[PDB]
RNA sequence: UGGAGAGUUUGAUCCUGGCUCAGGGUGAACGCUGGCGGCGUGCCUAAGACAUGCAAGUCGUGCGGGCCGCGGGGUUUUACUCCGUGGUCAGCGGCGGACGGGUGAGUAACGCGUGGGUGACCUACCCGGAAGAGGGGGACAACCCGGGGAAACUCGGGCUAAUCCCCCAUGUGGACCCGCCCCUUGGGGUGUGUCCAAAGGGCUUUGCCCGCUUCCGGAUGGGCCCGCGUCCCAUCAGCUAGUUGGUGGGGUAAUGGCCCACCAAGGCGACGACGGGUAGCCGGUCUGAGAGGAUGGCCGGCCACAGGGGCACUGAGACACGGGCCCCACUCCUACGGGAGGCAGCAGUUAGGAAUCUUCCGCAAUGGGCGCAAGCCUGACGGAGCGACGCCGCUU
RNA sequence: UAGCGCCGGCCAACUCCGUGCCAGCAGCCGCGGUAAUACGGAGGGCGCGAGCGUUACCCGGAUUCACUGGGCGUAAAGGG
């Protein structure tokens, strides 16, 4: 837009779950666009239409404004603000500490929440300006003052402006705009420098050249040129950036020194986990960029064999190997959660392998739940662990410290940050797999889904676990049993053991498949000829009653197999 | 027009032009298989390699070969009885279906996209 | 399985030309190390080429 | 999308009229002579034979018809004229035959 | 004028033979590494798909407008009809849309080889040649208008040009039937009667300049019909009803059952069919003393298809890979009435599968097409892009 | 910017400690069960060379398809 050095900015409208993070920048911005009967409809911004199922926008890319200022800066500031709710934040964090400041109107209904506090914890490490703006036309029933002032007592922010622009139509940021330039800082648009420019969101090549839209924070760039970022970057000439327009690629020269231009060309499908970690762009001797890019952990006959559909966003599970007696099926897929349903298995929830150290010195020996039956006295399983290091609001520890003992929890070292408010810092070591079941869902409920967590594991040497098995007339059954730790023997007994009944019965023998976990059994899971000689003989009845009765003793014995496995595994 | 099981024409994604029916899909008692309806049924005839293969399926009406009425009393008969096929709740497997314009079809208005896909002659 | 490095299970994609292992009938195929998810023994300093492994930097 | 040569087709479409009907006419006229050939009205058949000549070279005027085949039509038709003049024809004009 | 071996049996030895190695090499390949330069070269596995851009025209020195300009005016104004037209979009009319780019599937056969046959032919534009070159009438696009339509388009009526068609002259002559001479299966010459000819425009105004025309000369191209050559299976041993010939006819650049009716009764087959498997094929390349064998992609030759299948049309010349018509699968688009399309062209994406390529750069010459010339196009080609992928040289 | 393979014998070029009927490589015979020249480790030599093994195929070699150039009584087979 000719807008040389100076001007521009960095603002984002981030908020909690379901808050219309796509309302403000919807349209009617005077900029003139999106129309002709084919308006961007409800929840514009490309997206994928597929989300139409529930307008569950994944991320916010492109969408930049031009003219709209009563003869001023004209147009100089980003407009990217991925939505969601603690479902892509961490992973999408790459955009968090990217653009200074972040707008977002508080929900007149639910109002402020966890996503608010945690969302702010990032608006600091980067350095942005707070933006409190309560949207929603107050709706039929709802308070505008109380609700507004509310986020002023807890958030600690006072009448820092906002304006009830109202969610549905209403004002429509009819104030923030002319205020944005006034209520925002500058990102400095140096005419030239050694091209500082950290990698942004991945965008496939569509059919030729990926979309690594960058942002010359301090320098200039053109089209069809060279590039080099840390990992050298084996690339060459590339098309000039057109900017995140509304439709197909645009024209015009490349971006500027801080603008929001996408880097096309140079790369063609050549996918090699080269997500990036810096400006990627080259031209001189510019120190690396603020390593402000990274996600975190996972939190939670073919088919594919390479779900490389987009490793860039992939939670964390390259399928690995997984040694499951059953049909293995889905592997390391219980981490992503909430997210699923692709196109063309069974989520066995957890699948921890652990590390075994058989006596006589046999190292890990490839730990597993079916790797070499028990030949010698186990060495007490033994494995690692994970400490507790995740902030929290108010006094939610009561529910944590209680449920935390899910596995002989050990108060690593309770703490209480100062200056804050209620936010605490509890700590407790535990296992890996265990923290994968009946934890996530609880992690939120227990504290109302407030604050997250992050550890590195820890713990070894001892640690009960045993090896709870099962029984089923036959023997060995399918392939269950693992390590019943902490009375965990019967804990799941009346659960998994009582596997309904294998759906299939097969014959009328009624075999009693118990649970030979390691006892001492634990779990506790025919023709009608008899009545035909009617009206008499509690004698002859018995005669024909023994006939079949003898078969049972000669059936279950001779009738080998009787194993109807491969049912549902539940 | 109406049918429990029967020979009824599929003309769809079967590898041959027939499906055996099973029955009406909604009202318990109904007997009658009214048009503008989805149905349970199965092919009996063969396929060229194809995809859908043998098994069971739920899916919908085309035509009648037994007296319709319109509210505007438009009328239209046809000594033949093709009917629609569907995957899941709703969407149409084959992206191909030769057939004509016709009237009652869209009127359930649960599956508008189909209309385009069977417009033509014969 | 040529080599000294046990690996892989009920399934493991790799690839294979073969070569006589004039010891047992019909079997005729020595899959090379490190290709795909099959691994490769190390320590076996010279003759890394077959039983593929890159050269360690004298370490 | 707008390759333009559709030209030839549509243009040639008027042609597919042209000659074709013209060619067709030759048949009719020919057999009329042949029709006439049955009945001793040879003078008639040869006046029409004349007309046949005319259509022949009308075809000749451009890219229509000729080769030997035009003369196939000629020599055939007139040959028929001659075999039925054999049928007690007692022939009239040389306008339909070399003297 | 070019032809190396050894080894392994059994207590030992020698034969018959089997095993595998020493030779080289090919569109390759994991493995390690990996400096450059030069050259060569890269879909042989679903003949699946395939998105966006791009592969064939330019003619106003053919013809008439719409369309913007140039300036004068024909014109006082209000203006616009116009003088050059400068251009320009479309259209009409011209010649190219068959040659180039592809890959080689299916076919074993006269398709190709190789040679003849062409006494059963044809050539657009080639030079050489005899030339020849009048009157007359008539339609179409757009234009006007109505008519349907989200658009595109679709529909009637009315006008209008001309190298467009028709109109009868006009014949240096050409075509056939019958008759001839001279060679004798539709050879070459004479015989009467019919039949038959066809714009001008460009320029410097009478000459030029391009064309227009029948006929001839050969050039050139193609065509068919045969000689011979042309892959493995005889646990495929008899099969063939346009199947085999005759009449006569039919249509065809040209014969022939190519087709029909009819007359006849066959007709081929152990020299190897009727089958089955398997395959563009020859240039060739590779092996190798030779004999010889194997293979046949990049380079050349035709056929072959050029979504599957088929049929014709124009037309100098086809069964038409960036055409028509229709079925058969498929595609995406629709405003839901309808559409519109075919990357085995380019470049390039997915699926494939071990495996394979820059959404280059360019009109420069070389090549074609136009055009009287300027001019103008072409992922032909060009060089460059990248894979020690091969190959030659190259330092470490 | 120097590296890969190679070393019983064929068909080139040595030992060494490890190992100790395992773990083994292997054109071909196979070579090794507590002193292994083939197995690990070094070191050396050898080989070619920025390319070395690498299978696959191709024919050669090989007279192991034979017209040139063969054999077929007991070795494979003469038809009753
Ligand atoms: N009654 C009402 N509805 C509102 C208001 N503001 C937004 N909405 C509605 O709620 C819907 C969701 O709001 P929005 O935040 O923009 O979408 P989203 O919550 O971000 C969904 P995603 O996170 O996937 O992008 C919107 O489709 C909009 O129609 C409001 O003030 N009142």
């Amino acid at each position: 837009v000719r807008m040389d050095l100076s001007r521009i900015r960095n603002f984002s409208i981030i908020a909690h779950v379901d808050h219309g993070k796509s309302t403000l920048a919807d349209r009617i911005l005077e900029l003139t666009h999106a129309v002709s009967d084919r308006e961007m409809r409800e929840q514009f911004l490309d997206s994928l239409e597929l989300e139409r199922e529930r307008g569950i926008t994944i991320k916010a890319s492109a969408v930049r404004v031009t003219y709209r200022a009563k003869d001023g800066e004209e147009y100089v500031f980003h407009l990217i603000d991925t939505p969601g709710h603690v479902d892509f934040t961490y992973e999408v964090s790459r955009a968090l500490a990217a653009v200074e400041g972040v707008l977002l109107v508080v929900d007149a209904s639910q109002g402020v929440e966890a996503e608010t506090l945690a969302k702010f914890y990032m608006a600091l490490e980067h350095g942005h300006v707070i933006i409190p703006v309560i949207n929603k036309i107050d709706l039929p029933n709802a308070r505008p003052l109380e609700v507004a002032l509310e986020v002023e007592e807890v958030l600690g922010l006072p009448a820092d402006e906002a304006i009830f622009a109202s969610g549905k139509t209403g004002e429509g940021v009819e104030e923030i705009l002319e205020a944005i330039v006034q209520r925002i800082p500058p990102p400095k648009g140096d005419p030239e420098a050694p091209l500082k420019a950290l990698i942004f969101d991945s965008v496939y090549d569509a059919y030729q050249g990926v979309i690594p839209y960058l942002r010359l924070f301090e320098g200039r760039v053109r089209p069809g040129d060279r590039i080099r970022i840390y990992s050298t970057g084996k690339e060459f000439t590339v098309d000039k950036v057109g900017v995140f327009t509304p439709q197909g690629l645009v024209a015009t020269e490349a971006l500027e020194a801080g603008e929001v231009g996408w880097l096309v060309a140079a790369i063609r499908d050549i996918h090699d986990v080269q997500v990036g970690d810096t400006i990627t762009l080259a031209d001189r001797p510019t120190p690396s960029p603020y390593p402000g890019f990274r996600p975190a952990k996972p939190v939670v006959g073919k088919l594919r064999d390479a779900l490389e559909k987009l490793k860039l966003n992939d939670a964390a599970l390259t399928f690995e190997p997984e040694s499951s007696t059953a049909l293995g099926f889905g592997f390391r897929c219980g981490f992503l959660g909430l997210l699923h349903a692709e196109i063309v298995l069974i989520a066995t929830a957890p699948s921890v392998v652990y590390k075994v150290r058989l006596k006589s010195g046999e190292e890990v020996e490839v730990h597993n739940p079916a790797d070499l039956p028990d030949p010698t006295r186990i060495e007490e399983i033994l494995e690692p662990y994970v400490k507790l290091t995740i902030f929290t609001p108010e006094e939610y520890v009561g529910s944590l410290m209680q449920l935390l003992q899910e596995k002989r929890g050990r108060l690593v070292n309770m703490n209480y940050l100062p200056g804050a408010q209620k936010r605490v810092e509890l700590v407790y070591e535990a296992p890996f797999a265990e923290i994968l079941y009946d934890f996530h869902d609880r992690l939120k409920s227990v504290s109302r889904g407030y604050a997250s967590m992050d550890y590195e594991q820890a713990g070894y040497r001892p640690g009960d676990l045993v090896k709870v098995n099962v029984l089923v007339h036959g023997e060995v059954v399918d392939a269950l049993t693992f390590i019943a730790h902490r009375e965990k023997a019967y804990t799941m007994a009346r659960a998994i053991v009582d596997k309904l009944a294998e759906v299939i019965p097969r014959q009328l023998f009624e075999v009693p498949i118990q649970a030979a976990i390691g006892g001492k059994i634990i779990a506790r899971a025919r023709k009608d000829v008899l009545a035909k000689c009617y009206g008499g003989d509690v004698t002859r009845k018995k005669k024909l009653l023994e006939k079949q009765k003898e078969g049972k003793k000669r059936l279950k014995a001779i009738g080998k197999v009787e194993v109807p496995q491969e049912a549902f595994l539940a | 027009m109406i049918q429990p099981q029967t020979y009824l024409e599929v003309a769809d994604n079967t590898g041959a032009r027939k499906i055996m029916c099973i029955r009406v899909l909604k009202g318990s008692n109904a007997k009658y298989a009214t048009v503008g309806d989805v149905i349970v049924a199965s092919v009996k005839e063969a396929i060229p390699r194809g995809a859908v293969k043998e098994g069971d399926v739920v899916k919908a009406v085309v035509v009648r070969t037994k007296k319709e009425v319109k509210r505007p009393d438009g009328s239209a008969i046809r000594f033949d009885d093709n009917a629609a096929v569907i995957i899941n709740n709703q969407l149409e497997p084959r992206g191909t279906r030769v057939f004509g314009p016709v009237a009652r079809e869209l009127r359930e208005k649960g599956f508008m996209k189909i209309v385009s896909l069977a417009p033509e002659v014969l | 399985i040529p080599g000294e490095g046990h690996n892989l299970q009920e399934h493991s994609v790799v690839l294979i030309r073969g070569g006589r292992v004039k010891d047992l009938p019909g079997v005729r195929y020595h899959i090379v190390r490190g290709v795909y998810d099959a691994a490769g023994v190390k320590d076996r300093k010279k003759s890394r080429s077959k039983y593929g492994t890159k050269k360690p930097k004298e370490a | 999308r707008n390759l333009s040569a559709l030209k030839r087709h549509r243009q040639s479409l008027k042609r597919r009229l042209r000659n074709k009907a013209k060619k067709s006419a030759i048949k009719t006229l020919s057999k009329k002579a042949i029709q006439l050939a049955q009945e001793g009205k040879a003078e008639e058949a040869l006046k029409i034979m004349r007309k046949a000549e005319s259509l022949i070279d009308k075809a000749a005027k451009g890219s229509t018809l000729h080769k030997n085949a035009a003369a196939r039509r000629k020599s055939r038709l007139m040959r028929k004229v001659r075999q039925l003049l054999e049928a007690a024809g007692a022939p009239l004009i040389g306008g339909g035959l070399s003297a």
